[PDB]
């Protein structure tokens, strides 16, 4: 019961929609464990379905130093917002896989029909999504996911030290 | 004269592009595909040598076991990564069965665990969450019922109150718990089943036929007021709660040592029974058993119900595991260890893929229900091709090929030699009655189901 | 494979075509090669929009073929058959097999809408729904979409509560775009309109108005403004010259908004919010040519 | 139908899935990819049997004139014809030394050998690949490239072999009268079965059935098997003794000569022979059989063809010559004669409409419109094979071999059911004795009595008198 | 299952939506041997 996922990336937020679900038991098997790796099984467990970009470098920036303190950015609330089925918020909560167990908190405050997991699972899941990372986008345009890293990876560190010109 | 022949275009044919998939014409004519019945039976028959071939039930053990032996196991009727197992030093553990890891590990009673339920309850002072925490019930020889919390990852919405919410003072020793479900309101059968509530320490209401102690109770999966009791007096018990009473009772041969309801039918349960056997009974009538399941060699310790209502496990105190199918009456699997010893519990896993079994050799294992089905997932191609070999071997399955490879199974040799002694201390019996029938008049045919049954209560017609 | 799945799906309507007296078996089974070629070329790897956008425009050419052959061979406007649906049905199949598997392509999402809106009659408002829903998660911020399912929305059904809150999620996506809230604007103003020719056409048979829209503006003013300051953020000297470019910028924008542009109060009301150095002249100049208005 | 619920439902059921998979056949049936050719009049005037290969050509598309084919090589025998089952490679052996296999279409000579040794006849086993000849003494089996990776040695004078597909099986008739199944991919001889006829001088498989037929001189049709040392089933064909002998490709009807100028067409599915051309000026040197029930004489310059004539009418009998045109008679379908040639023996080319005869100088492919089926089966046999797929099929008919002995008369029997020291060692010798007669005796005694209860079911004034004194 | 159109919490989200909602709500042979064997 995994339903949906949410997965931070350099260029913008991306949402998933879980297909099927691996079978919880038997996660560490070889077997299953080798799908994670493999595209052609990713791809059965997995479908993008959202993707909102970042404006600019400054709004990256922002968004991720939030994403570190856990909070949730505008632009996060307003993807999720989109992406969400509204469900009963007393019965049958809709499932999202998120990577920080400090961000869980922070969205449900916002969406109380939603119910955040970091398990195992929600682990291996995001694991397998970074790990294949731009074919999963089924061609979506995105921005090159390494300098993207290097860009913001800068930019991070100098905004945490106060790196300065004088 | 007008004529024409056969013209293939290779444009039809052999693709233009290289990456273009070349077409495959296909035609059903039958005398275009020859042989039927022989083609079919090969590949069926390959197809049992490769299930022999790929049967590999073993999957994993959790953790590092318990100390002294295993005497209770309860599943997570809601979540599918939990069970909680207990052991005779007295110490009880809640897995993470996802990790083959454990929770937390809580030394409870100084004697025995004696059950363990797991639950959550219904308390009247607040609304425990139901999400980030589970709870058990343990159920000890010295006189105590205890009520745990347990910290559980399941989800990651939050962020004190670890162990022990509540402790439940006895009269008796105790010696099997359940609990009914959607009403927070367990059962626990010592020398007379209390009927409790969580939020009551004293035993709410008291269910006993007479004076005989209950070894074992179960609730019902549907239809939840309807409990069963085992007792010692080799009897069962049929509960009810609405009109809050006992309501029949049938007393067999020997003591049956555990009971399970189905969960698909809502009236049939199935007793594991120290004669070697397992008896699968209506409920409505009570006066015979719907079948008998046959195949093992010492008493049988514990049954479980495939969620999915066809099939069953049993674990006995020989030291095997065998899965019966609701219809048959003959193993369809043993599974058997050198490192496995008088399997005592039996729990058979809520997306009906695994089995677990806790043994007293202090170790719980978990294998494969069908010894086959890897959990990867399948391309449709392969997906259709193992859904035709199951139907073709389905199909042949009595063959004598056929049947000889995909029962020949290896057990160990305690159970071999247990097994034809058996077989010939049944024949003696067989002819001895025979021949005791040749002479005399007047001896009843006493069906095979209904052998085992000494007396019942409320005779019906 | 795949491919021999989509053929025997294909079969039973050839079958009913080829019963009723309106194709020959040799024109059938051409009609199948064709398909045939189609299917595997899309099911092999290293196909292409326009590998689907062919297919699709075969089967169409295929569907008008069937109804002149109909039309003339038994002179039925529609026989009560399975095919008549099949056909679009198929091409509906195609459309969707298609985005699912090039999401980027914003031409064939178009010709996708363009389709099953024009074949609209025994389409579904829901359906129009669920295909602007799938689209606008992909590809949020794409004003161009946005602005094209409020136009539909409000055109066909003028649904004008459903129009604004589409207006409302397509700037909490892009509080970037001047060409949204300029839209957003346009469509204030025409709903506005729209209301007072009611009142105009009731009175026949037997201002907040304008304060929405001046609201609008100065929440676009505000968050653009802040947007272009976000936008290349470092000393007193370079704080001055980024607050000139923006006001440059976003007074512009004011004077586009001037031009789309009752309309005298609203212009009065950009003025004074503008009060609040040739950009002072021009603003005087507009008060005197107001004032000749 | 019986008078019960459950048996009536069962029944019911499964009868009507039989009749949705037929149902699913035939609309596979309308997505077929493409149409068998023929040749028909226009008229009442001009017949089918008056034209000529030139005229086809002519007539035809540039591909099939390319594809009929005339080899001529005047130095070495007569040559003997093979297809591969596949269509696509031909195999040609001369009676002195040639063996050829060539592409045959692209025209890469796959292989060639020169034997000075008088060979006789030759297949591709199992793909284009291997193939095996005939030689004077022995049997051979050769590589795609030509050299010798077998001399099967146990088939002596093997005239006659034949390759049978689904059971990898390798059979070897010849001339001491005797048949060999030679299992080819474990390489073991299966069976070897004597036959009391003597040399046998036809030979064909009923593909049906994968039985054999061999023709003996006696004027008998023998039909074996590979697992039971006695013929199936013998047939009396003809008087003196049996040319030839071919089988449709349902394993339905068979087409026998024999030099006493016979020709019968036979019903093998129920062994009425269903008529006998007797009309046959010269006898009958082969007959063949196409895919679509077409059937080919051949007396020696001469080769006739008949169309449909292997049904049940009185009708069918084919004839050689029609007074005013009858319409109920069966002319040929349509002739061809050579110069002087004797046709060696032909085959139909599998997936295309050529016939392909052997003859004194070489090999000639006539034209015909509607042999072979236009439309074969892409997972049993590609005329377009990658490597890759001919291999990977390879295995995968290596796999599913069916077992030899399956090889059976009806192809369904499968399925049915039935209900199928020293004073010591003395000492208990006596002592198991005991136990052995015990055993005998209580046997006796519950015979007794259950004869008496069979009896039991079943059940003067002097004696009268004294009934009571015995 | 949310769309893009409905609002979904009925509850305002940004300045936009608050500012036009409360304005709005203010608006309102052979054979011899044949037959021997």
């Amino acid at each position: 019961p995994i339903e949906y996922l949410l997965f931070e990336e350099p260029t913008g937020y991306a949402v998933f929609k879980v297909k099927l679900q691996q079978d919880d038991i038997g996660s560490r098997l070889k077997e299953v464990q080798e799908q994670i790796n493999d595209f052609g099984a990713f791809t059965k467990l997995i479908e993008l379905v959202s993707f909102a970009p970042f404006k600019g470098a400054a709004e990256a920036l922002e968004n991720a130093n939030d994403i570190s303190e856990g909070l949730v950015s505008e632009s996060l609330k307003a993807i999720l917002d989109l992406n969400l089925p509204k469900a009963s918020s007393k019965k049958k909560n809709i499932t999202l896989a998120i990577s920080d167990k400090n961000l869980g908190p922070s969205i449900k405050e916002e969406f109380p029909y939603v119910d955040c997991i970091s398990n195992e699972l929600a682990q291996d899941l995001i694991r397998g999504v970074r790990l294949h990372g731009e074919k999963l986008f089924k061609g979506l345009q995105s921005g090159d996911l390494e300098r993207a890293q290097l860009g913001l990876g800068h930019a991070y560190s100098r905004a945490k030290v106060k790196f300065s010109v004088q | 004269m007008k004529i024409k022949t056969i013209k293939r275009s290779a444009d039809d044919y052999v693709p233009v592009k290289s990456t273009q998939e070349s077409q495959m014409p296909r035609n059903l004519n039958p005398e275009l595909h020859p042989f039927e019945r022989a083609r079919e039976y090969t590949k069926a028959l390959n197809a049992t040598k490769l299930e022999r071939m790929f049967a590999k039930p073993f999957v994993g053990q959790l953790g590092y076991g318990h100390r002294d032996g295993v005497y209770a196991i309860a599943k997570n009727y809601g979540s599918l990564n939990k069970l909680a197992t207990g052991s005779a030093d007295g110490v009880i553990k809640y897995w993470n069965m996802s990790t083959r890891e454990e929770f937390v590990s809580f030394k409870a009673h100084y004697g025995l665990v004696t059950g363990l339920c797991v639950t959550q309850p219904r308390f009247h002072d607040k609304k425990p969450d139901l999400k980030s925490q589970n709870f058990m019930l343990s159920c000890s020889d010295d006189k105590t019922v205890k009520l745990w919390s347990i910290n559980v990852d399941d989800y990651s919405n939050k962020n004190n109150e670890e162990g022990l919410i509540r402790t439940f003072d006895g009269e008796s020793a105790f010696q099997g718990i359940d609990s009914h479900r959607e009403n927070s309101t367990f059962a626990t059968g010592g020398a007379k089943i209390h009927l409790w509530d969580v939020n009551r320490l004293k035993p709410v209401s008291d269910l006993s036929w007479g004076a005989d102690n209950i070894t074992s109770l179960k609730f019902n999966q549907n239809e939840t007021d309807i409990l069963a009791s085992t007792g010692s007096d080799n009897s069962i018990v049929l509960y009810d709660l609405r009109t809050n009473s006992p309501t029949q009772k049938i007393v067999q041969t020997m003591r049956t040592n555990a009971i399970c309801w189905n969960p698909m039918e809502a009236f049939n349960f199935v007793t594991a029974n120290e004669d070697h056997n397992a008896y699968y009974y209506d409920m409505r009538n009570l006066s015979r058993s719907l079948n008998v399941f046959k195949d093992h060699v010492s008493a049988v310790m514990d049954v479980d119900f495939s969620p999915t209502g066809d099939e069953i496990v049993t674990g006995s105190y020989d030291k095997s595991i065998r899965i019966y199918k609701t219809n048959h009456g003959h193993s369809r699997e043993i599974y058997h260890t050198k490192r496995m010893q008088h399997v005592f519990q039996v729990k058979y896993s809520m997306d009906s893929k695994y089995i677990i079994s806790g043994s007293d050799d202090g170790n719980v294992r978990l294998w494969r229900s069908k010894a086959w089905e890897r959990s990867n997932v399948k391309t449709t191609r392969e997906k259709n091709k193992l859904e035709y070999d199951e139907k073709l071997k389905e199909r042949f399955r009595h063959m004598p090929e056929i049947k000889r490879i995909s029962r020949h199974r290896h057990v160990p040799q305690v159970i071999k030699k247990a097994q034809e002694i058996k077989n010939i201390e049944l024949s003696s019996i067989k002819r001895r009655e025979a021949n005791e029938r040749r002479t005399r008049k007047d001896m009843p045919y006493i069906s095979e189901r209904k052998k085992q049954i000494v007396g019942t209560v409320h005779k019906y017609e | 494979s795949k491919t021999r799945y989509y053929l025997e799906q294909c079969i039973p309507e050839m079958d009913d075509l080829v019963e009723k007296g309106l194709f020959t078996k040799n024109e059938v089974s051409l009609i199948m090669k064709k398909r045939t070629d189609f299917e595997h070329r899309l099911n092999s790897r290293g196909s292409s929009i326009n590998d689907y956008i062919k297919y699709i425009n075969y089967e169409s050419n295929v569907n008008k073929l069937r109804a002149k052959r109909c039309k003339r061979i038994l002179q039925v406007k529609k026989t009560n058959s399975l095919s008549d649906w099949s056909i679009q049905q198929r091409i509906g199949f195609i459309y969707q097999r298609g985005t699912n598997k090039f999401p980027q392509d914003l031409k064939f999402w178009a010709m996708y809408l363009n389709y099953m809106k024009a074949r609209g009659n025994q389409t579904s408002y829901k359906k129009i729904h669920n295909i602007y829903n799938q689209l606008l998660k992909l590809h949020p911020t794409n004003v161009d979409i946005w602005i094209s399912c409020a136009k539909y929305e409000y055109e066909v059904h003028a649904n004008f509560k459903s129009c604004r809150n589409i207006f409302q999620n397509g700037l909490r996506f892009n509080p970037d775009v001047p060409k949204l809230w300029y839209e957003y604007v346009k469509f204030e103003l025409n709903f506005i309109t729209k209301l007072i020719n009611r009142r105009k056409v009731m009175g026949l048979i037997n201002a907040l108005r304008g304060d929405i829209a001046l609201t609008i503006f100065d929440v676009c003013m505000k968050t653009l403004g802040k947007h272009y300051i976000n936008k290349h953020k470092s000393d007193s000297k370079m704080n001055i010259e980024l607050n000139k470019e923006t006001l440059n910028y976003l007074f512009s924008e004011s004077l586009r908004y001037i031009k789309l542009f009752e309309r005298d109060y609203l212009i009065n009301h950009v003025l004074q919010f503008w009060k609040n150095p040739e950009l002072y002249l021009k603003t005087v100049m507009i008060d005197i040519t107001l004032n000749i208005r | 139908q019986t008078k019960d619920k459950k048996l009536r439902a069962g029944l019911k059921k499964i009868d009507e899935q039989y009749k949705k998979a037929v149902s699913s056949a035939a609309a596979t049936d309308y997505l077929l990819p493409e149409s068998n050719g023929y040749l028909e009049p226009e008229n009442e005037l001009e017949k089918t049997f008056k034209v000529q290969q030139s005229e086809i050509k002519s007539s035809v598309d540039v591909s099939t004139a390319n594809k009929a084919l005339d080899l001529s090589l005047k130095e070495f025998g007569p040559y003997h014809i093979k297809y591969a089952k596949n269509g696509t490679h031909l195999l040609i052996t001369g009676r002195k030394g040639h063996v050829a296999s060539m592409d045959w279409r692209k025209g890469q000579l796959r292989a060639e050998l020169f034997l000075n040794e008088t060979c006789h006849s030759a297949t591709y086993l199992q793909n284009e690949q291997y193939f095996a000849v005939a030689q004077k003494k022995y049997t051979f089996i050769y590589d795609h490239e030509g050299t010798e990776l077998h001399r099967l040695k146990q088939h002596i004078e093997a005239r006659h072999l034949d390759f049978l597909p689904y059971h990898y099986l390798l059979v070897t008739a010849g001339e001491t009268g005797w048949l060999k199944y030679h299992d080819v991919s474990t390489g073991q001889l299966v069976s070897e079965l004597r036959t009391k006829a003597g040399p046998t001088m036809a030979m064909a498989q009923n593909p049906w059935n994968a039985v054999m037929h061999l023709g003996h001189s006696n004027g008998t049709v023998s039909l074996w098997s590979p697992s039971m040392p006695e013929p199936l089933v013998k047939l009396l064909s003809a008087r003196g003794p049996v040319n030839s002998i071919a089988i449709d490709r349902s394993g339905y009807y068979m087409a026998t000569t024999g030099a006493d100028r016979s020709m019968k067409i036979w019903d093998i599915r129920n062994f009425k022979q269903l008529h006998s051309v007797e009309s046959l000026p010269t006898p009958g040197t082969n007959v063949s059989i196409s895919d679509t029930g077409l059937l080919a004489l051949s007396r020696g310059p001469h080769v006739t063809l008949w169309k449909d004539a292997l049904k049940l009418s009185g009708d069918s009998k084919p004839c050689f010559g029609s007074m005013g045109g009858n319409p109920h008679r069966n002319t040929p379908y349509m002739s061809h004669l050579f110069a002087g040639n004797k046709v060696e023996n032909l085959g139909f080319v599998p997936f295309e409409d050529l016939l392909g005869v052997g003859h004194q100088t070489g090999i000639t492919n006539l034209i015909v419109p509607g042999a072979g089926e236009a439309n074969y089966d892409a997972l049993e046999l590609n005329p377009f094979e990658t490597k890759k797929q001919r291999q990977e099929q390879e295995v995968r008919t290596l796999l599913n071999k069916l077992p030899a002995d399956t090889i059976t008369l009806d192809p369904n029997s499968i399925g049915s059911v039935d209900k199928r020291s020293g004073l010591r060692s003395f000492l208990r010798k006596k002592t198991q004795n005991v136990i052995d007669e015990r055993k005998l005796r209580v046997q006796k005694q519950l015979d007794k009595e259950k004869n008496i209860r069979k009896r039991n079911h079943q059940i003067d004034v002097i004696e009268e008198a004294l009934s009571r004194f015995g | 299952h949310a769309s893009a159109f409905t609002r979904t919490q009925d509850v305002p989200q940004t300045e936009l939506q608050e500012k036009v909602d409360q304005v709005l709500q203010e608006s309102n042979d052979v054979v011899a041997e044949f037959q021997e064997e």
